[PDB]
RNA sequence: GCCAACGACCAUACCACGCUGAAUACAUCGGUUCUCGUCCGAUCACCGAAAUUAAGCAGCGUCGCGGGCGGUUAGUACUUAGAUGGGGGACCGCUUGGGAACACCGCGUGUUGUUGGCCU
RNA sequence: GCUGGUUCCUUCCGAAGUUUCCCUCAGGAUAGCUGGUGCAUUUUAAUAAAUAAUCUUAUCUGGUAAAGCGAAUGAUUAGAGGCCUUAGGGUCGAAACGAUCUUAACCUAUUCUCAAACUUUAAAUGGGUAAGAACCUUAACUUUCUUGAUAUGAAGAUCAAGGUUAUGAUAUAAAUGUCCCAGUGGGCCACUUUUGGUAAGCAGAACUGGCGCUGUGGGAUGAACCAAACGUAAU
RNA sequence: GUGAAGAAAUUCAAGUAAGCGCGGGUCAACGGCGGGAGUAACUAUGACUCUCUUAAGGUAGCCAAAUGCCUCGUCAUCUAA
RNA sequence: AUCUCUCAAAUAAUAACGGAGGUGUCCCAAGGCCAGCUCAGUGCGGACAGAAACCACACAUAGAGCAAAAGGGCAAAUGCUGACUUGAUCUCGGUGUUCAGUACACACAGGGACAGCAAAAGCUCGGCCUAUCGAUCCUUUUGGUUUAAAGAGUUUUUAACAAGAGGUGUCAGAAAAGUUACCAUAGGGAUAACUGGCUUGUGGCGGCCAAGCGUUCAUAGCGACGUCGCUUUUUGAUCCUUCGAUGUCGGCUCUUCCUAUCAUUGUGAAGCAAAAUUCACCAAGCGUUGGAUUGUUCACCCAUGCAAGGGAACGUGAGCUGGGU
């Protein structure tokens, strides 16, 4: 008739994977984390010192205060319905690095550079993305084994 | 049973270091009037009222917590720190002895 | 107490498992699942015939008791007493809860108004899907008439609707009947109780070697 | 037995399988505070072997440890230490060696001369003001029991007498008897000068010639009598402070794929030709009788 | 266990180990009372062998009626040069098919020196 | 009685009527609950920012006091 | 082609067995006076070398176990979405789209970093 | 804190039966929803190089459907093979310790069927964040510091360079205060999901849409079905 | 009321009436008034015997009662029923 | 009030007197920390040695243990043993949960101070993490070297301020026994008894397949285990309608209707010689009684009868009666 409290229904949020138990690999303490960086939260089930609660595992947000061995992240939590900006402290192994900026930061380089090679030829930029267009009009030869190749059913008898 | 070793080296707030502190129990100090609360509950009660104030029934807790005055051994300062709720508690102890057969 | 199953004909819940503290449950005698010459090898019974279903039916276990003792008592009459292998392919691993009015003796005076609503266990059931065979009869090819007519009299004890496959299998193997022989004829299949062995190659050598020994010498 | 054992079993790491690290010091040493983001740790490895001890200063990184400088006791026959390379006193000069093999990289040679007269007192360095604060390091012994006066702490005693600021106590220096302390500094001056190795010989000069056919042989092959061992170890200290040349090498080279050598790994073709004849050999063993 | 009333932390039993320069004299003392043609098992499969003795006075000691008699069990573990690899803190590791001692390595070595037959019953 | 205690009908039609209200995008944000120095250090560098044009060039001439910085590339 | 120290990801590294291993090495290995620990110098601790490459370890072998990867089971099972679609009901079919999984067959057997070092 | 009533007409906007607390369960307070009244203003404000909410991109998370028991745990049918020496009957034998099969296990390779409180694997529907000038680099400056021999790192304050502003389609205007102003805090119905019950026009939840508040067309008939939402009229 | 300590308010101590506590009497005062086991030359039944309890174990008597659930008790009678 | 797994439908949230359990404590070590060692079990060995212990070598991915429920988690630990310990301390705010995005309470990330272990790195602000708890008022204690008692000084006293304690378990927290068939008011169809509706465990119920019985003979007549449907006057189940009122059992009287056929008319079948009977079909046209006891309905009993069906408006109280409640 309940949940309440603080770690309920975490038989699979903080379960370990198949055979990734054991000593946490030591790169997790070695990562550098800055202020304003973006970060994910997967609560690591083998470290009880300040897990995120279950309402923040899965959620990304911006660091804005780093300490000795934990980080104070800003995670958007939807309440009803006024989305709040939370201010969560978590440790390091309950955090990963985002990748969602990482593609864009290589798009900022190239749009700086696709205009840089076009700095000399002049024209023209064509910087912004497009979603998938229709392909074109082709024509395709068989050329290579003319048609039929002809699938026709016979699908029951069984 | 909760032993407390009757000495400990905790933080003497007056000396500003850790000093050796003798431990005790707080017990109670009865309600000696004229406290103003008695000096009132001795006039609201007085003639022709029929018991004005709540008489607390419905006792529910079985234990209480325990408070230890912890007197400083240098500057005789004291400090009241509680504990958890414990149903049996004797300080002084006869400290636990481990790996041991019951004898005779 | 022996509740009818006009009231228990569908998959109405996600299925009850069998706990390990609730002892006091009724002990059934649905303990028999294979009947006939269960010890005969694959070479003795090459014909296999299933009784395949047509709904997501939930079968009672009363019906499955009748469906084996029906097909035994034609095949010990019209097949010879050992020339077959009746096998239930389908186990009744569920619980049904029966809140019946055992409300005699008339003075408990709180019995249930709606207080409380615990269930009460009085048996099993067996759930079935479409295209899921319920029994399979492994026999010799001579009694093909005697077995496809034996299973008609197993239909009319089951609810629902059934369809009677004669297999292209070679008995209870996973193999096709002709494809059984081609893989059999040199070394590659080995006898067992009622089944075979599947490509004993990897590895490493001696299992290839010693199974090549005895087929040679 | 033990077949679905393998589907579920997963392995302790690599260097807990080899038995080399411990990963319970490794987390706790190399932890820097995550607000002093990337300034490294600079710990001090001391690893010892049957032949030759090793001291490297390093700091871990994501991609394996970086190493700033390393110094072995095998370099010491340059500086006059011919044999007896795993003494405590031979462990002293190696930790002395990197503590001067590394300050040339920083140019911290004008400052922090260190305890130039070594006698066995805990002379942690002082931060010389208005500029360069002293180099910092922390001890990493890893998998040796830190017992009172082990060989690994002379290497530490080499470094703090070299000039590197390491926090340490004395309780695992030799001869500081913990019943009861006994800041007896002078037993270092008998150990860091190696004299109790010599006084082991001076207490064995008289009993057995076969004792010299036993342990501390080959001092006899170099004529190393049991009297001048300090004079070796005094001379090293002023000669290690001459030149740590950092072991430059200009072979350049004889290294490449000589000679094959280590049994390359049989691709699937010649695997199959091995199986093709073996199956042909077994029927040939069967066609022999028929 | 209460079948014989022995209790947790009751100190029922005494044991002591001997390594080197005292094993090989105590065992031959224990072998004359054994009259060392000792039975075949007595031989664990890991190359180890131990035996029971009675009447412990005949191990070169006085009877001493103040202490009485005491029945003994012996157990001798053999090895090869190299088994410390199994039992070190740093770079440990197991051994292999050989240097692991078979039972025949323990029966030959008892047949070879000390000249006792193994009494293959 | 018992008809309807604890439902969610009409609960995200309400929460999507005066709608779902993203927070903000504030240029500066509160440093309330940050590391407390850190912030006393940045409160000391905020006062000492004195050179806009004047001393900001000058210390390069002080780098040439060691003819530059050949040595300190290490630590 | 290697070795040591220190690692990273943490089985393509693991396990079993068998073979090989120049040099650098590592070990194995000798001792108990000191430091030092132990019921026991086995473990640790400290001293230094006679023996050995047996074993560790390293490299490999095996239609090996496992684990890794790919095809394939499969446009399958399931599933968003739609109908005044079928059926007595279970349930099914169609349309619009997303689309797995065991098994099975194949193919791989660690890759690498920093620092010294050997060079068969 | 309950029953009954509560008196003009048009015009505009338009609900709730939920959350937390309460000697609270026919009531309140409390937030959500509502109206009013403003105000601030944008090359998404008045003669954009920037916001905002369904898809796309990129990237995180998940353990349900399916799958699985020749993976663990948990049930579990059937036989096969086995030196066996655990072996029960025996048997040739005084027993056999010589041996014979048999039968029980045990071990090996299988096999039938499963699981709200079982998992190796793992969907669709989904949940999070990102998508440029509040940017991108370059510089030397700053700091008492805790860390650091560039008295380097970090976080900043001013300069230098920057093309065409960095998916799509949208903008019935959006942003923000106050009055937290009125009412409400009995809900019912339905697809798909679902629990209790034998069932129920029964009981209880998840999602979306409706009814309540809603007329008109259709289903002869009807609160919810299917069409369609409604100023007075013609075509 | 009494004594004591204190600058006093006040605090302490002895003593402490009736009730209550302890104790005796009373039920034509309110009320209450038991179990299990084994046994008699056929079964049955239990005069007897064991035994556990309690303040006392319901005695004279009456009764399916206007009082007995089971019950329309079982037997006789009254009735054609 | 509170905790765990499930329900829960792959974020988080989600309900019922749904399912399985837990809590109101326990611990000076079961808290801290440094070092050392590895567990369940199996295997081979060893006097008294089976299940007997204990020593001993190999295997041993956690199948052990971690105060306790359940779940996660842990292998040079968080487990076992040993060293030394008091950080189970003092202070200031902030965050997570519950959330109104309030308070307790628990937890967490820090600053300051004082310390413990450790060679050091470091670790510690109780219990490896998720429960193990409590306002105001009043009482109380500890603290300043305190402020106030307002005419002024000193001392007692009282009060104030800060941190704890004494407890509200109905756990955001009144101080609280029954009865009314003598009754009352405000209301309620938000709520029972009563008809009607929906429902069928119960009631009642007829086909499929035949193991059978039927001397023989399956199906003249029955028909085991199955299996599928049908009726709702009882029994319930619900709570839709009615509480500013629908007269609530029966019997008497009197109507009509239904077949689920007891008898009669018309037929078929039989293990149908006649007689007697049984099975089945079309069939509701005419019948379906008199009495003893009981308030009852079914009830059984005497008697009539070639031969004594079952039901519908819970038919019928301004129709009666008033025996039952």
């Amino acid at each position: 008739t309940n949940s309440k409290g603080y770690r309920r229904g975490t038989r699979d949020m903080f379960s370990r994977p198949f055979r990734k138990h054991g000593v946490i690999p030591l790169s997790t303490y070695m990562r550098v984390f800055k202020i304003g960086d973006i970060v994910d939260i997967k609560g690591h089930g083998a470290v009880q010192k300040g897990l995120p609660y279950k309402a923040y595992h899965g959620k990304t947000g911006r660091i804005f205060n780093v300490t000795q061995h934990a980080v104070g992240v800003i995670v958007n939590k939807r309440v009803r319905g006024k989305i709040l900006a939370k201010r969560v402290n978590v440790r390091i192994e309950h955090i990963h690095h985002s990748k969602c900026r990482e593609d864009f930061l290589r798009r900022v380089k190239e749009n700086e550079r696709l205009l840089k090679e076009a700095k000399e030829k002049g024209q023209w930029v064509s910087l912004k993305r497009q979603p998938e267009q229709p392909k074109k009009a082709h024509f395709v030869k068989k050329l290579e084994e003319p048609i039929a190749l002809a699938p026709i059913p016979y699908e029951f008898i069984a | 049973m909760v032993n407390v070793p009757k000495q400990r080296r905790t933080f003497c707030k007056k000396c500003k270091v850790h000093k050796l502190h003798k431990v005790t129990q707080y017990k109670k100090s009865k309600e000696r009037k004229g406290a103003q609360g008695r000096r009132r509950y001795d006039r609201k009660q007085q003639g022709f009222g029929g018991q004005t104030k709540p008489i607390f029934r419905k006792k529910a807790k079985t234990t209480k917590k325990i408070v230890l005055r912890m007197e400083c051994t240098e500057c005789k300062y004291r400090k009241q720190t509680p504990l958890k709720r414990c149903k049996h508690f004797e300080l002084g102890g006869d400290k636990k002895r481990k790996g041991q057969m019951i004898q005779f | 107490g022996r509740r009818p199953a006009r009231c228990y004909r569908y998959c109405k819940n996600k299925p009850y498992p069998k706990s390990r503290f609730c002892r006091g449950v009724p002990d059934p005698k649905i303990r028999i699942f294979d009947l006939g010459r269960k010890k005969a090898t694959v070479e003795d019974f090459p014909l296999c015939v299933h009784l395949v279903s047509d709904e997501y039916e939930q079968l009672s276990s009363e019906a499955l008791e009748a469906g084996r003792i029906c097909c035994n008592k034609y095949l010990v009459k019209y097949c010879g007493k050992d020339q077959f292998h009746i096998r239930m392919r389908l186990h009744p691993f569920h619980v049904i809860r029966i809140n019946k009015m055992l409300s005699c003796a008339g003075a408990d005076r709180l019995q249930t108004g709606m207080r409380g609503a615990f269930g009460k266990p009085q048996g099993t059931v067996a759930r079935v899907r479409i295209g899921q065979p319920i029994m399979s009869v492994r026999s010799s090819d001579r009694y093909k008439a005697q077995v496809i007519e034996a299973l008609r009299r197993a239909k009319f004890k089951f609810p629902g609707r059934q369809k009677i496959y004669v297999s292209k299998k070679w008995g209870f193997t996973k193999y096709e009947r002709e494809r059984y022989e081609e893989l059999r004829d040199d070394n590659r299949l080995e006898p067992d109780g009622c089944n075979v062995k599947y490509r004993p190659e990897h590895g490493p050598i001696a299992a290839w070697e010693k199974a090549q020994r005895d087929v040679y010498a | 037995k033990n077949k679905q054992y393998f589907k579920r079993y997963q392995v302790k790491f690599r260097r807990r399988r080899e038995g080399k690290t411990d990963y319970y010091a490794r987390k706790r040493l190399t932890f820097q505070d995550k607000n002093k983001y990337n300034t490294p740790k600079y710990r001090l490895i001391v690893r010892l072997s049957n032949k030759d001890i090793t001291v490297q200063i390093a700091y871990a990184r994501i991609e394996g440890d970086r190493v700033v400088c390393a110094a072995y006791s095998h370099e010491l026959p340059k500086y006059g230490i011919q044999v007896g390379l795993t003494n405590y006193a031979a462990a002293y000069c190696t930790g002395l060696l990197v503590a001067r093999r590394v300050l040339n990289k920083l140019g911290l040679d004008s400052l922090y001369a260190g305890c130039t007269e070594v006698t066995g007192e805990e002379f942690n360095v002082e931060p010389v003001d208005d500029g360069p604060g002293a180099f910092r390091c922390f001890l990493d012994v890893g998998l040796a029991r830190t017992t009172t006066g082990a060989r690994v702490f002379g290497a530490m005693k080499g470094a703090v007498d070299g000039g590197l600021n390491i926090p340490h106590s004395v309780k695992r220096f030799p001869g500081y008897s913990a019943e009861t302390k006994s800041f007896n500094a002078d037993v270092h001056r008998a150990h860091i000068f190696g004299q109790h190795v010599a006084d082991y010989m001076r207490s064995l000069e008289e009993e057995d010639e076969e004792s010299f056919k036993r342990q501390f042989s080959r001092y006899i092959k170099l004529g190393i009598r049991a009297d001048d061992l300090e004079d070796i170890y005094k001379k090293a200290h002023q000669a290690i402070r001459n030149d740590p040349t950092h072991k430059v090498t200009a072979k350049k080279s004889s290294a490449v794929t000589k000679k094959r050598w280590n049994a390359k790994k049989l691709t699937n073709e010649q695997r199959k030709t091995k199986i093709a004849a073996h199956k042909a050999a077994y029927v040939a063993k069967l066609q022999s009788e028929t | 266990v209460r079948s014989f009333g022995i209790r947790r932390n009751e100190k029922i039993a005494v044991h002591c180990t001997v390594r080197g320069a005292k094993a090989e004299e105590i065992l031959e003392r224990g072998l004359k009372v054994r009259e060392y043609e000792l039975r075949r098992e007595n031989f664990s499969s890991t190359g180890n062998f131990g035996f029971g003795i009675q009447e412990h006075i005949d191990l070169g000691i006085k009877y001493d009626p103040s202490i009485g008699i005491y029945g003994l069990d012996f157990y001798v573990v053999l090895g090869r040069p190299g088994y410390n690899v199994n039992h070190r803190k740093r770079k440990s590791g197991t051994v292999g098919f050989q240097h692991r001692l078979t039972k025949e390595d323990a029966m030959k070595w008892f047949q070879q020196k000390y000249d006792g037959i193994i009494l293959n019953t | 009685a018992k008809s309807k205690n604890h439902t969610n009908h009409n609960q995200n039609k309400k929460a999507h009527r005066n709608g779902i209200k993203r927070p903000l995008r504030k240029r500066h944000e509160s440093t309330l609950g940050m590391d407390v120095k850190f912030l006393i250090n940045q409160r000391y560098a905020r006062k000492g920012n004195l050179s806009r044009e004047e001393s900001v060039k000058r210390y390069n001439e002080r780098i040439a006091s060691q003819k530059g910085k050949p040595k300190p590339v290490t630590l």
